[PDB]
RNA sequence: CAGCUUUACAGAUCAAUGGCGGAGGGAGGUCAACAUCAAGAACUGUGGGCGCCUAUAGAACUUAUAACGAACAUGGUUCUUGCCUUUUACCAGAACCAUCCGGGUGUUGUCUCCAUAGAAACAGGUAAAGCUGUAUUUUUU
């Protein structure tokens, strides 16, 4: 990374723009940010639903944990209509992950748990997407990333248990979540692109030689437009 | 890329006439191919 | 010639002294102190400077924001990629600043920042030669250590004026967090140390020697400087004197307006510790740690200083700094305590003598200069000259004289006592130093040095210019003598280039090398293996980046590092047999302590000798010794006296001197012999010219005879080796050096108030390659070592050459007594002198080497 | 007045609170401030190592970043017999100088 | 304990000259819109105020280098490994572009707190603030 730096000039960003000029967004809502989540993962449940439909509609369907499976009917016709494209794959695990994330939180609010746990739980999800879901099955740059923070589990575990202690109790989520707040970052655009050529769905070397006998063709038939 | 090509498209556009081009002599195939690919073909006639 | 001056003007920092002021000075002796700031590696003389620069200057270029803040340090005279991006100053880019004093009688100040990296002491050497004032720094930490001493020794030859500056209080004050009664304590003891150091001065606070400093902290102050500011609204003009005096040492001060008793009541705290120090650390403490309102409030009442808007929302470091400078103003003290230091001029005529010979100068009819230092301070290639007498105007033509051609001209105008200038120079342009610009310049005047740009082609390394007007004039003329680039090359390299379509491009960029560092034996070899001795690694590296980068631009192979070997021997000769086509001569091993004077008017040599190695008159009476090696060549068998034929010695010798240059085991060259002729059977029909060339071929080989004969040895230098360890890492450092072959440890001295064992060494320069990053490594970053030669130490390389089982393994290191002949066989080699990838060394002549000894 | 606002942009202390804070830190944070710890293990170290394809013992590898070409084939310089291997010559230090 | 400068002042003639300006706010906002981005900055050009400050716009050269951001993810093509044989999707290393994720700086406007004159000095008084001060050989006994 140090040795590759990354240069970046004037912009205007996207979500004040929303904020300001675009309808219907109301804004500034002072949400309890689990509440916002929760909201958040619902919509994703939907838009991914929404998404189906305007494909042809298909057999499966998700869980609210976003884990996709076929309800019945399992065929190569069926195979082949409901294969669709990886990103939408890894955008599912995606909202599967946030999920989680924020089911840890939504746990720790209610009963059942403890903060602890919850920064535990939190730690586990981060630290574990290569147990907890298959990003790393659709966009394996993903796997780097995995890769990166299970290193820094392990950094940490040595870490922190100089002492007597031993086992799953451990906080400490906040390089992986750095890491994956990145991979994340990383990916947005493209998914978000991907996004939206779904939605505009109606609306839009050695050829060389073969190019340059067209081309000049196509000058020699504009020079004489004749009888 | 086509840049090379445009000078000389003008020089012919300035250039030609009509009558000329009505009488451009349609092209025999120089490296006589006709007579070799049926010279070819019927030897290795399957 | 005005409009270019006019813009080469325009391209500079606009100073806060007038330039023209300087200039008009400049004119004047008395009123130039040429300085060169030297000291240990990372003393911090660099930063030093750059803060005279600072104060000097209205506004610097490249001083940044952070810079300014002071959280780095800003080295205005590193200048060069190299040294920017290494962390070592690397060459002498030193500046010229119009200073005032306490009472201020302005005076242009020649400054010199001289390396610290003792493998840079080409470049002291170099400033130790222009300065006529040196100002020695020290890590208050690291204490004097062994390098500050032999500083002090090489400066007490040169010679010059020792100020002292005693930097990095801050560290004892913040890192190693002494009491200030310990600090005091600390400083005594350094103080006690570096007059131990001297021979004839004695150095102290008082009398304007010492000058206490922290140029991270940015603040330099001597005792007297601190009275100025902030004694003399207390005290009347009469008795402030008295009260410095006072100050220093072991005394006491129990109230009384204003006695001051030395010895004692109740409380301690001296009047050092009572007057300065204490002081010093009380602002320091206030800076870091006070509520600030309260601070400002004190600097208002007692110091007479105030914070201005800004400087009060600074973060902690930078605002302490801040604090120091307002506290100590832009720093007088110091060139305050450089005047008193110089004399000046009754050592000035001793130390031009001791440069070029005793004698007399001659002021209008002639002028010189020393050509010091050729340097590339803007792109193209200046020289750095010291004009001594007289005055050199732009575009003068002037004679050259490279310190090669010095002696050989001093012998000739001997043998003196048609016109011949043999080279000469076209002056094109000359200025002032420095940092990051030539200040432009007409004249050159008696006293100034200064940055010459005409004068190269025909010098290398060091020169003597001059411009006489008569015979008289040349004859009353004297030529500086090459510096003695204090450490002396060892590290050896051997240069190819990868694509030798471009060897032309290697030998240019190599003769700018030789020229711009000037610690560089480059010997182009006979197979085409240029060869470069540098003082050591990290210098080395310096200059292959110069030239790999800069000077050349090519892709540049690289030996793994060797060292000169040189040839000696142990027992005495026991055969003298002679040679012909007729003299036989045979060597001894000398005394070391002789060696190591050598190393360091016949009647005067012979009580010389008497007093060095008991020999005896006649030994005294044989000798005639040369090279500077060193050997040693007598004259001792029994019909010489009566013989005329023995006499006229100066061709005689020719061959002696050629046999001490390249020997017979190496080609490499002899050292540490006593050799005696025992027979010249010269025949009866002379021939003279003949009969000497035959002398010449004759006397090398009875030479190596003599050495073959005395059971020679290659000798390896040996590092004297500092290591400033953490002291419960000295395990570790002894671990290591037990690891490798060749080492020792002389003495683990500890350093007063510091956990640094500075732990002295000898390591064998050949097994060194890269120890220090060894060093360092193990250490985890503790114990910055050095290497060295000053000392000019060699030794036997362990066990017996001549004997061809020896060893086993090729690619890998061989056992000592093996190793005693490898090092040999492989010289060999690299010289061409062997045949074959297996090979032996025997010499002729005669008979069968005497049918084997005699079998 | 320990900020510039409510925005959160600029922060300002006085000192006991910061080593309050340091000290609070401490336990996690301990990267030992030595400078000379990280020779070897600076940025540019690495960056030197890379473009040597070389290792330091705790050190990352990569891909040599040139093209691995040997063929110097023993000339009178660079022969085994010529030059004369007494130091080992680890890869610590072709990075260090 | 003396000096002049400034503030509060009392009533003066009131010129007078200077200052003060013929008065336009100061904060801050996870409020926007608009530019312009390593800091330079020499040097030249042109403004506005006095060999020189303050704005700009044109390159030189800098060192960037560690940190516009003590931050680091992702694309695209070309070269090169390697999966290999392929669609992704990639292993891991280059090159050059781009993509997000953040940022300042001013230009402005708007929303929440802190403000608050419409002009004073001359002549020296009162009160405070800011700096300057004991003759016997070289200055004034
Ligand atoms: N603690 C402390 N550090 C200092 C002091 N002076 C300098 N340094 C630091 O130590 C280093 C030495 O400063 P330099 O001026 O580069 O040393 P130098 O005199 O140039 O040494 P050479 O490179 O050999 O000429 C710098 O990184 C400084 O920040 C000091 O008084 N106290």
């Amino acid at each position: 990374n140090e040795l590759h730096p990354t240069l970046p000039t004037n912009h205007n960003k996207t979500k004040l723009l929303k904020s300001l000029k675009n309808t219907k967004y109301f804004q500034q809502t002072t949400i309890d940010w689990v509440e916002a989540g929760l909201q958040l993962c619902r919509q994703g449940h939907n838009m991914l639903n929404l998404l189906i439909h305007r494909k042809g509609l298909t057999y499966l369907h998700l869980d609210y944990n976003f884990n996709l499976k076929p309800t019945k009917t399992l065929t190569t016709k069926e195979r082949k209509k409901s294969r669709l494209g990886n990103s939408f794959h890894l955008m599912r695990e995606l909202l599967k992950m946030m999920k989680l994330i924020v089911d840890t939180h939504v746990q720790f609010r209610l009963g059942n748990v403890d903060a602890f746990q919850l920064a535990d739980g939190i730690h586990y999800i981060l630290n574990h997407i290569g147990q907890l879901t298959g990003i790393y099955r659709y966009k394996y740059k993903v796997m780097h990333q995995i890769r990166a923070c299970k290193d820094l589990k392990h950094i940490i575990y040595y870490k922190f248990n100089k002492n007597l202690g031993k086992g799953p109790g451990c906080g400490f989520w906040q390089p992986a979540w750095r890491v994956w707040l990145n991979f994340l970052r990383g990916t947005i655009p493209l998914l978000e692109r991907y996004i939206g050529n779904l939605i505009t769905r109606q609306f839009e070397d050695a050829y060389y030689d073969l190019e340059l006998r067209n081309s000049v063709m196509d000058d020699i038939l504009e020079m004489m437009p004749e009888s | 890329g086509n840049v090379d090509l445009n000078k000389l498209t003008e020089e012919r556009e300035k250039l030609l006439q009509s009558q000329i081009d009505e009488n451009l002599a349609q092209l025999t195939k120089n490296a006589s191919n006709p007579i070799q690919v049926n010279k070819p073909n019927a030897a290795t006639d399957a | 010639e005005h409009t270019i001056f006019t813009q080469l003007k325009k391209n500079i920092p606009k100073t806060r002294y007038n330039r023209d002021y300087m200039l008009s000075m400049a004119n004047i002796p008395e009123r130039i102190i040429n300085v060169g700031v030297i000291g240990p590696l990372h003393s911090g003389k660099t930063s030093l400077m750059d803060l005279l620069v600072i104060d000097s200057h209205k506004r610097i270029p490249d001083m940044s924001k952070n810079v300014e803040l002071g959280w780095k340090p800003l080295r205005y005279l590193d200048n060069l990629k190299q040294e920017i991006d290494r962390g070592l100053s690397i060459k002498l880019n030193g500046s010229t600043l119009l200073c005032t004093d306490l009472e201020s009688k302005s005076r242009m100040i020649n400054f010199l920042d001289a390396p610290g990296h003792v493998n840079f002491m080409d470049e002291t050497a170099v400033a130790l030669a222009a300065s006529d004032l040196v100002l020695i720094v020290i890590d208050v930490v690291e204490g004097v250590t062994f390098v500050v001493e032999q500083l002090i020794k090489q400066s007490i030859k040169n010679n010059v004026a020792m100020c002292f500056v005693i930097n990095k209080l801050d560290r004892l004050i913040l890192d190693l967090k002494l009491p200030p009664m310990d600090a005091y304590l600390k400083l005594n003891h350094i103080i006690a140390n570096i007059n131990s150091f001297t021979k004839g001065n004695v150095f102290s606070p008082i009398d304007n020697n010492i000058i206490f400093a922290s140029t991270k902290l940015g603040f330099t102050f001597t005792i007297k400087e601190f009275v100025s500011y902030y004694y003399a609204h207390s005290i009347p003009s009469s008795k402030i004197d008295d009260f410095t005096t006072r100050l220093w040492g072991s005394v006491y001060y129990h109230k009384g307006n204003f006695r001051t008793k030395p010895f004692e009541n109740v409380e301690k705290y001296p009047t050092f510790v009572e007057f300065i120090l204490i002081p010093l650390y009380k602002i320091f403490s206030y800076a870091l740690s006070m509520e600030k309102d309260k601070l400002k409030n004190l600097l208002r009442s007692n110091f007479r200083v105030n914070l201005s808007q800004e400087a009060l929302q600074y973060d902690p470091q930078p605002f302490l700094k801040h604090v120091l400078q307002l506290i100590f103003r832009q720093q007088t003290g110091l060139v305050d305590a450089i005047t008193r230091c110089y004399q000046p001029f009754e050592l000035f005529d001793n130390k031009t003598a001791h440069l070029s010979i005793p004698g007399k100068s001659t002021p209008e009819g002639t002028l010189w200069a020393h050509v010091l230092k050729t340097v590339d301070y803007g792109g193209a290639e200046w020289s750095l000259v010291r004009i001594y007498s007289g005055l050199l105007k732009r575009g003068d033509t002037v004679r050259i004289l490279d310190t090669s051609q010095s002696e050989s001209r001093q012998k000739r105008q001997l043998h003196d006592i048609s016109k011949t200038e043999t080279p000469s120079c076209e002056v094109e342009e000359i200025g002032l130093l420095g940092g990051r610009y030539v200040y432009p310049v007409h004249e050159a005047h008696k006293g100034q040095i200064v940055l010459i740009k005409g004068i190269s082609s025909a010098y290398i390394k060091s020169a003597t210019l001059y411009s006489v007007k008569s015979k008289e004039d040349m004859k009353q003329l004297k030529f500086f003598k090459p510096l003695d680039y204090i450490t002396e090359a060892v590290f050896k390299i051997v240069l190819q280039p990868l694509l030798p379509r471009e060897l032309p491009k290697l030998l240019d960029a190599l003769n700018k090398i030789s020229k711009y560092y000037p610690g560089v034996i480059i010997k182009v070899e006979e197979s085409g293996e240029h060869v470069i001795l540098g003082n050591g690694e990290l210098y080395m590296d310096c200059l292959l980046y110069d030239l790999r980068a800069s000077y050349a631009k090519i892709e540049i192979k690289i030996s793994d590092p060797l060292t000169v070997f040189s040839e000696s021997c142990s027992n005495e000769s026991f055969a003298s047999i002679p040679v012909s086509n007729s003299i036989s001569v045979a060597a001894e091993p000398m005394d070391s302590k002789m060696i190591q004077d050598l190393s360091r008017p016949r009647k005067l040599s012979k009580i010389l000798r008497t007093e060095y190695g008991w020999d005896s008159l006649a030994s005294r009476n044989v000798w005639s010794f040369y090279n500077g090696n060193v050997l040693i060549n007598d004259t001792l068998p029994d019909e010489i006296s009566p013989e005329l034929l023995s006499k006229y010695k100066e061709q005689i010798i020719q061959g002696f001197y050629w046999a001490v240059k390249e020997g017979p085991l190496a080609e490499e060259p002899i050292y540490g012999v006593q050799y005696k002729l025992l027979s010249i059977s010269v025949p009866s029909d002379v021939n003279i010219d003949v009969m000497k060339s035959q002398i010449i071929p004759l006397m090398k080989k009875a030479c190596y005879v003599g050495l073959l004969t005395a059971i020679p040895i290659l000798l390896e230098p040996i590092y004297e080796v500092d290591i400033t360890v953490h002291a419960p890492l000295l395990p570790i450092v002894e671990e290591l050096m037990k690891k490798r072959r060749g080492s020792r440890i002389y003495k683990t001295i500890k350093v007063a108030g510091t956990p640094l064992l500075e732990v002295r060494g000898q390591v064998p320069v050949i097994e060194s390659a890269g120890f220090e990053t060894d060093l360092r490594l193990s250490t985890n970053g503790l114990g910055m070592c050095q290497l060295y030669f000053w000392h000019k130490i060699w030794r036997k390389v362990p066990g017996d050459v001549l004997d061809k089982d020896a060893f086993i393994p090729k690619l890998k290191p061989a056992p000592i007594n093996s190793l005693s002949r490898d090092f040999v066989m492989k010289t060999r080699r690299r010289k061409g002198i062997s045949t074959g990838g297996f090979m032996s060394n025997d010499g002729p002549t005669l008979e069968k080497y005497i049918s084997a000894e005699l079998y | 007045k320990k900020v510039n606002g409510t925005s959160y942009k600029k922060w300002s202390f006085d000192l006991p609170e910061m080593s309050n804070l340091y000290r609070l830190s401490t336990p996690l944070r301990d990267e030992v401030t030595d400078k000379n710890y990280y020779y070897l293990f600076d940025k540019k170290s690495f960056f030197n190592g890379k473009a040597l394809n070389n290792a330091i013992p705790g050190g990352p590898k990569f891909e040599p970043l040139y093209p691995r070409e040997e063929e110097e084939d023993y000339n009178e310089f660079n022969s085994i017999d010529r030059v004369i291997f007494r130091v080992p010559i680890r890869s610590e230090y072709k990075v260090a100088f």
